[PDB]
């Protein structure tokens, strides 16, 4: 899911009080379509409410459609809201309080996002970018190899908590290490933005069972978002939940602390992209990637072949077998593509697709051996007598929504099992009714 | 994978913002500079990958000028801000030039556009277009290297669009119907930032879903070659193409040609 | 040598990565060689590596080369020394060279020039710079049988001794296993025994750079080997021929396939070497234009290699030709060479230097290693992507296109086993639509279509359906002459039907559309030449198979030879247009009566 | 037979590799298209008779 669609299933005051915070304001506003952006930023100005059809007049015939989404969007996220004008109108005029709040973050006004930084002086123990990079890609790889179970990981117990409540290792028996589900290995088989994501919002739909502000935390987290890298942030003015949650970030290697007492926090390259290579791919069904983690390694290994393991090099060769095993542990084609073409080789970027037709192609095709066969159980009726008869059974099947095939011309039907037992009740009443 | 490239060129002439702080108008310089920061801040909040550039004509030169707000603008708008007191503390008349130098800082701005077009990742395309604000009158000393300029910009597809405030511009016009830009009088120089967020700020793409007002009447109006005048009818060789007032025995151009 | 993923892993062995990916190579312990497209060296490493070792695969990106002691062999052959190679392959390696690859190298590069085999007065000996190894091999007993009678010492000035004539492959074969192997190097420029001819080669045929690679890696310090060079067909292959032939100046004699590649070649000498009628001569037993007394003779195989009674002319012309030296001795199609026929042809006559040509070395039963002993090593593999990206060869863009079975013909291939399920998908009738609709298609816009099609029988009712021309193939001389000459200059007609005759190296004029359906089993070298037919996206030849059948792992396992080339076939499931227009068996009744005709062969 | 093309028809047209790549469009192609240089690629790599 997108942050689009997490914001609008949220309740008017929760998106009312996001708007309070001026970096909320500016994710929101890039989150727009590009027809949204240009309406917001035209009405950014407007102290009285526009009418519909006025708006409606800017943009062509033939886009209406887009418009229409847009203004969509736009009533589903609370950005404007319509006004009863005069003589019938209706008028439309963005939140006051949301305009106020994108215009300081774009003009000026009020105090920081931060504190301040210059009040302690300059860090005793400062780090450098490509520093806070490797911690942060080092953070990753263990939570990802905790996700496979190996000790080399070691986590707190709470993340264990959150990977369960998020499906993807369940604990069957208690002390015993949990048991990655195949939504795990989808989940792992994603890419880092995403999982970083994805992890986030099952933390906020779990939020209110720590009893923690969402609106805060998603302030905080916007706010760190537009964070300029290597420059670090005053802890102070902040709730001690949000601390807490702050810990949590420390855990994940979005934001670096050297103690839990400093007062300071650098954030790191992946929190920046919270808020939104090296394979080259051959025609010949080989990888060539120059990476040396076994991260890396054994995701590719999971569905590929590996054939070579140079030092800074990885040959592999993608099969039929290996890609069959991939998709019969959980994993699609799309997965795998959308992992090729992010993963892809600067070179290969020339390429008009990037990743040549026929291995996609390829790919599908393998995915679309395993469902070749579909089953369906159910119980089958042939013994209809007369057409009226069968007629008659099949509409209250279909009432049912029961049924699952249906053939008119030789009067056959099947209905699932469960509804089995309602058909054959309904069949007899008829019966002792005639 | 969309990324949009914004060259602002501003019309930096002294003499015309002279006359019109004279003048006691509620426009002045300082406002002008300000709507072209805000735009510039709108177009980097439109999207994370666009980019802005802030050149600003002078009698002298061309002057690359690039809390609770964003952290990136409030950077951005101070290096602004710097540039331009540096440029206008500076400024000194020295001799009788008084037209502005566009074609100059038009110049720069396509081999701006050219040098960031290398550094773009082979698998994003950069929509480049160039805006410019004109404040004091048109020049035509500079006809042909301001075509030379528009011909390069169509060549690399590149729009260019004329904000126009006082008086209007020929060359401005060509440029914009040539290239494909949008060509606007402000009529009311208090409201310019108004006009420039909903005109000039979304791309070529939502131009087409947009409604936008019509192209005024372009004209096209000749310079010759020994009088740099605009000029309706005039005798045009038939070897080099040369424009010329008044009927001539012999071609000027062709005589030097050997 | 570790596998906790089943993968050949070798982080441990070259770990010299100082700095740090200025070289686009990577060394293999055992062999192997990986090179980075993507570098601005990429030329100057071409050329290093081809003269070194022999491709295995050439994409688009990451090319991969392949060492071998035959490859050594040639590398060595030219100036190249072990001291420059080794040395070079250092600087270019981004890894370290494992210690497995200089110990390989040294041993295949010390012992190359030792033994030598020369013929004189048509006599073959074997010279020795080093007496010992005469005393090494002495002891063999397959080498004693090749003296007679008995060779003494052979003194002479350097130790040498006289070989049978026909049983130099056997000793050729030994040598080599016993790593001593022997090189058929021709000094032409100093003989003063051959009566070498005035052959010049007109200054009007050009040739291009790839070609001059090929020719100046032939002749590397003065002197002609023995070798093969790989050019496709589109290509100029038998410019190089020539070309050859006119700098080695001295008595050739070219052997084809068919009775029709020596016409092929006779007009390829008559255009591009300025040589009179008289002395050239086609012996093929159809005009007998006076073969004996002749500077370049042009003949075929099957016919030098007779197991039965010879014509009297043809026995006298043999005996004729067996009697004198032949310089530099042309091989056409060299990848059918290693046959049981073929190969004596080798042995049954007196040549210096063996030059084979082809565009297809890839054969089954693999025998194309006898052909590094029988011959020579492999020259000059040219690498078909650069070669096309050049604009000199089409950029045929490959398909593979199936077609589902129909369910009237699935039921008779799943109930018959006994090899008569051949015909049963040949004729599915959606395959036969997709011909037909792919035929009309580009029948419209005016493209010139080659369909190759295997068992004629099925071609048959292929052809007749459509009403276009077709070769049975034992048509008669006439009959195919006449409709592929017709074939090219006729806007009426631009169609023909091929039934395994277009499998070799004929004149067929140019085209871009190529068809083929049913072809043989596995034969990679086939499915080469057919698309070496269409090549001279300027065109595109497609592949039609039937799903769930055995053409579908055919077709797997003969394109890879192909994708080793670099192509790639893109699939294609749907048609555009398929119920647009009417085509063949469009309702279930004809396609139900054609189960009874092809079920009607019986054949028992 | 009228009936017949019909039959023949829906049988070859969706035998295998159509059943469910129908199923996946229908399932599919609800967002609008990423950029127009996907169209050029699919244009640039699709054989001609596939492009009336
Ligand atoms: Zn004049
Ligand atoms: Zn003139």
């Amino acid at each position: 899911r997108n942050l689009q669609e997490f914001l609008g299933g949220l309740s008017p005051g929760v998106l009312d009080r996001l708007y309070g915070h001026p970096a909320t304001c500016l994710a929101v506003f890039r989150e727009l379509p590009s027809l949204a952006k240009n309406w917001v930023m035209r009405m950014l100005f407007l102290e009285q409410p526009l009418p519909q059809a006025a708006v409606a007049l800017w943009v062509k015939k033939e886009f209406s459609k887009a418009q229409e989404e847009s203004t969509g969007l736009l009533s589903g996220l609370r950005i404007w809201h319509t006004q009863l004008l005069p003589g019938g109108l209706q008028g439309l005029i963005l939140n006051p309080i949301f305009r106020q709040n994108l215009r300081i973050a774009l003009l000026g006004g009020g105090k920081a996002w931060s504190d301040d930084t210059s009040q302690l002086g300059p860090d005793k123990h400062a780090r450098d970018v490509p520093s806070l990079d490797k911690y942060a890609e080092e953070r990753w790889e263990v939570v990802l190899h905790f996700m496979v179970g190996s000790p080399s990981a070691a986590v707190s117990q709470d993340l264990a908590q959150l990977l369960s409540q998020a499906g993807l290792m369940k604990s069957t028996e208690p002390g015993e290490p949990p048991c990655i589900t195949s939504a795990g290995f989808q989940f792992l088989l994603l890419d880092t933005p995403a999982q970083l994501w994805y992890f986030m919002l099952q933390y906020l739909q779990t939020a209110q069972s720590r009893g923690m502000d969402l609106v805060e935390i998603l302030s905080f987290l916007f706010q760190l978002s537009f964070s300029t890298l290597g420059k670090d942030y005053s802890v102070e003015g902040m709730s001690d939940s949000l601390l807490n949650f702050l810990q949590h970030l420390r855990e994940f290697g979005l934001v670096f602390q050297r103690k839990r007492k400093s007062r300071r926090y650098y954030p790191t390259r992946l929190a920046i992209n919270l808020s939104s290579g090296f394979i080259v791919v051959e025609t010949n069904y080989r990888l060539y990637a120059y990476t040396e983690s076994e991260l890396q390694i054994a995701l590719i290994a999971l569905f590929s072949e590996m054939l070579y393991r140079f030092p800074n090099m990885v040959v592999a060769q993608v099969t039929r077998e290996s890609v069959q095993q991939a998709i019969a542990s959980g994993i699609t084609a799309q997965q795998i593509i959308h992992f090729l073409r992010t993963r892809a080789h600067p070179v290969m970027l020339k390429q008009t697709p990037v990743l040549p037709p026929t291995i996609t192609d390829q790919i599908r095709l393998w995915e679309l051996e395993r469902d070749r066969l579909r089953f369906t159980e159910g119980v089958l009726y042939n013994q209809f007598l007369s057409q009226v008869d069968f007629e008659l059974l099949l509409a209250h099947a279909r009432e049912l929504g029961v049924l699952v095939f249906e053939n008119s011309a030789k009067r056959l039907m099947v209905v699932t099992p469960a509804g089995h037992s309602d058909v054959k009740r309904f069949w007899k009443r008829q019966k002792h009714s005639s | 994978d969309e990324l949009n490239l914004l060259v602002i060129v501003v019309d930096a002439n002294p003499i015309w913002w002279g006359k019109q702080a004279l003048k006691e108008s509620q426009f002045t310089l300082s406002k002008c500079i300000d709507a072209v920061m805000v735009l510039g801040n709108s177009h980097l909040f439109m999207n994370r990958s666009n980019k802005l550039a802030v050149i600003a004509s002078h009698i002298q030169e061309s002057r690359f000028l690039y809390d609770g707000k964003y952290e990136l603008l409030t950077s951005a708008n101070e290096v602004i801000v710097e540039e331009i007191k540096d440029l206008m503390t500076k400024s000194d008349i020295k001799g009788q030039h008084t037209e502005t130098l566009l074609a100059g800082s038009l110049a720069k701005a396509l081999c701006y556009i050219h040098r960031m077009n290398k550094e773009v990742k082979d698998n994003q395309e950069m929509k480049s277009r160039i805006l410019v604000i004109k404040a004091a009158e048109d020049s035509a000393l500079q006809y042909m290297n301001f075509m030379n300029v528009i011909f390069a910009a169509q060549k690399q597809n590149i729009l260019i669009d004329a904000c126009v405030l006082d008086s209007d511009s020929g060359l401005l016009q060509q440029a914009c119907d040539i290239t494909g830009g949008l060509y606007l009088k402000v009529p009311q120089m208090p409201s310019l930032l108004q006009y420039l967020l909903w005109v000039f700020l979304p791309d070529q793409d939502q131009r087409s879903q947009l409604i936008l007002p019509p192209p005024v009447h372009v004209d096209y109006r000749a310079a010759c070659f020994c009088h740099r005048n605009l000029i309706e009818i005039g005798y045009v060789c038939s070897v080099c193409l040369s424009i010329f007032c008044n009927f001539s025995p012999i071609c000027t151009t062709c005589e030097t040609a050997f | 040598k570790v596998d906790e993923y089943g993968a050949k892993d070798y982080r441990l062995q070259m770990p010299l990565k100082d700095d740090h990916t200025s070289r686009p190579l990577w060394v293999a312990p055992d062999g192997h060689i990986f090179l980075e497209a993507f570098s601005p060296v990429y030329k100057y490493a071409q050329d290093f590596l081809v003269a070194i070792a022999e491709p295995v695969c050439r994409p688009t990106h990451v090319h991969e080369y392949k060492l071998t002691a035959y490859s050594l062999y040639a590398a060595v052959s030219v100036g190249l020394q072990t001291s420059d190679i080794t040395e070079y392959l250092r600087k270019l390696s981004k890894t370290g060279v494992p210690d497995g690859i200089m110990q390989f190298i040294k041993l295949c590069t010390v012992s190359y020039g030792k033994v030598k085999l020369v013929l004189k007065h048509n006599r073959y000996f074997v010279e020795s710079c080093h007496p010992d190894v005469i005393q090494h091999l002495l002891q063999d007993p397959v080498i004693r049988e090749c003296r007679l009678r008995n060779s003494e010492g052979e003194a002479t000035e350097t130790v040498s001794f006289e070989v049978k004539q026909e049983m130099i492959e056997e000793l050729q074969k030994r040598c080599i296993h016993l790593e001593y192997p022997l090189l058929a190097e021709y000094d032409f420029r100093n003989d003063s025994v051959n009566p070498d001819i005035n052959i010049d080669l007109k200054p009007t045929a050009v040739l291009r750079p790839y070609q001059e690679k090929s020719l100046r890696k032939m002749f590397g310090n003065g002197r002609a080997r023995s070798g093969v060079i790989v050019l496709p067909c589109g290509a100029g292959k038998s410019l190089v021929g020539v070309t050859a032939a006119c700098t080695v100046r001295k008595r050739c004699l070219v052997l084809g396939n068919s009775a029709v590649s020596v016409e092929q070649w006779k007009a390829q000498f008559k255009m591009w070497s300025t040589i009179d009628d008289s002395q050239i001569c086609r012996f093929t037993s159809d005009a007998k234009d006076k073969p004996i007394g002749c500077s370049v003779a042009i003949s075929t195989y099957s016919m030098l290699g007779h197991t039965t009674k010879r014509s009297w002319e043809a026995e006298r012309v043999m005996e004729w030709l067996k009697t004198q030296e032949w310089g530099l001795m042309i091989l056409d199609e060299v990848h059918t060479i290693p046959a049981k026929m073929f190969r004596r042809v080798l042995t049954i006559v007196q040549a210096h230097c063996k030059l084979g040509l082809t565009a297809t070395l890839v054969r089954e039963d693999d025998k194309i290693v006898d052909l590094n002993f029988l011959i020579g090593p492999k020259l000059y593999e040219a690498n078909w992507m650069e070669l096309q990206n050049n604009g000199y060869i089409a950029k045929v863009q490959c398909a593979e296109v199936w077609c589902p079975m129909s369910p009237e013909f699935y039921r008779e291939y799943v109930a018959i086993k006994t090899k008569k399920r051949i015909l049963l998908y040949t004729m599915n009738p959606n395959k036969f639509r997709a011909c037909q609709f792919l035929i009309k298609f580009h029948e419209r816009r005016n493209d010139k279509i080659i369909v190759f099609a295997d068992n004629v029988f099925a071609l048959k009712e292929y052809a007749i359906r459509l009403n276009k021309p077709y070769i049975y193939g034992p048509t008669s001389q006439g009959e195919r002459m006449q409709i592929l000459q017709n074939f090219k200059h006729n806007p009426k007609i631009n169609t023909i039907f091929i039934s395994k005759v277009g499998d070799t190296s004929f004149d067929l004029p140019e085209a871009n559309v190529l068809i083929q359906i049913s072809s043989h089993g596995g034969s990679r070298r086939q499915e080469a030449q057919r698309l070496g037919r269409v090549l001279r996206y300027n065109a595109f030849f497609y592949s039609l198979v039937s799903q769930d059948t055995q053409e579908m792992a055919y077709s797997t396992k003969r394109q890879r030879f192909l994708v080793d080339q670099g192509y790639s076939f893109k699939v294609i499931t749907k048609l555009a247009g398929m119920e647009e227009e009417d085509l063949a068996f469009s309702t279930k009744e004809e396609q139900q009566q054609l189960l009874q005709k092809v079920l009607a062969a019986t054949d028992l | 037979g009228t009936s017949s093309q019909a039959e023949a028809a829906r049988i070859l047209a969706a035998s295998w590799p159509q059943n469910r790549e129908d199923e996946e469009k229908q399932k599919l192609k609800g967002g609008p298209k990423k950029t127009k240089r996907e169209k050029k690629a699919a244009a640039s790599h699709l054989f001609p008779f596939e492009k009336l």
